[PDB]
């Protein structure tokens, strides 16, 4: 998947 | 939801508190200023900002509401105008100056290094000018960001999740525009003056669009030369405006 | 100062009113292929001729032959395209799906697919036009939004580095409050609240952004078909392209 | 002053 989706998902 | 119930002071105080911190450049003054080096210094300091652009946008009200999949397409539409803005920000206690950081603080003829560029930092320049025009107030600045946002990808083109969404991301833009003009209100404009200030203010965002995208043609050019490298993620975000 | 910066909201809007231009023709004839040329002779044919009346309107569009001749020259080389884009829009409001460029010449995207690169910009294009339908935009919001294209897009590049050249930049940021002012007097006198009034000139002004976005994406386009020789371009479109770089 | 706006914006 791509990255920006990826650090979408850590918390913050 | 809990987001649009908020009010325009949670929602400005929301957004002050989101800001995303001030990062530095990699600048080695040791070296001299090439096209290519020039380009590896933006490059990298933009992939280090759009960590904490993420960071800051799941601050954004009702933001992390929507589907990842408008999260993903709202930030790969807007990215480089919220950099753009950020530094038009930045830049405007330093006439003539851009702020990339504090230590990487060009005029426009450092901006000659890198083909093509001395055009886009015209522009950027000329917007920090009507910035300090306006007076424009930290409140604002970051209402303005806000809008970027959710705006600038939410007619890019028939299911009912994307009408969901679609209604979400207006009712919060309504949401910022009050906001917006309550801070007039509050500062003491009058009433004429709160809708002509917003419309100059708005008006700005089709300027910042313009340089967006004057940006990242060159920035999409630079990579079809070879000039510098882009990281996974910035390669990505820019083939999004393929 | 001027006649032009006097005018009431209502005298504002009137005459923006009656400087509409007229909606032209299309050569479309259905026995024709419809190759990707074809579409594109079609398409920038049409753009050629509505130049012309598209300046025949700026010089009605209030106070704006009070500026110089290449302050008007500058104001068009930047905002033709986003002009004829937003008129593109209007029309197509009454046809979910389809882009209205002229009566005979009605398309939807499935058609945009005969151009290469065309079906995304169709995309934008239908995108804005549904807005406009779920927004019901009225026709005196239009003109005001026409107006403020033409007077906005090039007013950052605008040179002030004369007491004149600094004349004209206020004049042009004074008109814009005016036409703000007659927009939301039209929003006023339509029954909004304040709260209503100023949440739907957001809504349009963001509206500007996107018509800005599709005009650059529009422009490269345009240099791209030059470029392939896809299209024989007029005299005119060729400077005014050319000003885009 | 020799382009084709400028002359048709004379008119
Ligand atoms: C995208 C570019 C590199 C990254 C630059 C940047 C980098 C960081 C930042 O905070 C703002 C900007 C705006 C201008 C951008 C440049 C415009 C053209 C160049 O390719
Ligand atoms: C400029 C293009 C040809 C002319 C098109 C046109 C032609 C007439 C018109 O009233 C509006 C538009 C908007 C879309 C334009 C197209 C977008 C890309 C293409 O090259
Ligand atoms: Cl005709
Ligand atoms: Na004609």
């Amino acid at each position: 998947h791509k990255i920006l989706h990826r650090l979408l998902q850590d918390s913050s | 939801s809990l987001a649009l119930s908020l009010t325009a002071d949670q929602i400005i105080s929301a957004l002050l508190e989101a800001e995303p911190p001030i990062l530095y450049s990699e600048y080695d003054p040791s070296r001299p200023f090439s096209e290519a080096y020039m380009m590896g210094l933006l490059t990298n300091l933009a992939d280090r900002e759009l960590v904490h652009m993420i960071n800051w946008a799941k601050k954004v009200p009702g933001f992390v509401d929507l589907s990842l999949h408008d999260q993903v397409h709202l930030l790969e539409s807007a990215w480089l105008e919220i950099l753009m803005i950020g530094l038009v920000w930045r830049s405007m206690d330093h006439p003539g100056k851009l702020l990339f950081a504090p230590d990487l603080l060009l005029d426009r003829e450092q901006g000659k290094s890198v083909e093509g560029m001395v055009e886009i930092f015209d522009m950027l320049l000329a917007t920090s000018e009507r910035f300090r025009e306006m007076k424009l107030q930290r409140e604002e600045f970051v209402c303005l960001k806000a809008i970027i946002l959710l705006n600038s990808g939410v007619y890019t083109f028939s299911t009912l999740k994307s009408l969901e969404n679609k209604e979400k991301i207006h009712r919060m833009l309504d949401k910022i525009t009050d906001a917006l003009i309550w801070y007039m209100a509050k500062s003491g404009l009058s009433l004429q003056q709160q809708h002509q200030r917003l419309a100059q203010l708005l008006l700005i965002l089709s300027h910042i669009r313009h340089m967006s995208n004057k940006g990242m043609e060159h920035l999409y050019s630079m990579k079809s030369k070879n000039v510098v490298p882009l990281s996974d993620l910035l390669l990505e975000m820019l083939d999004a405006h393929r």
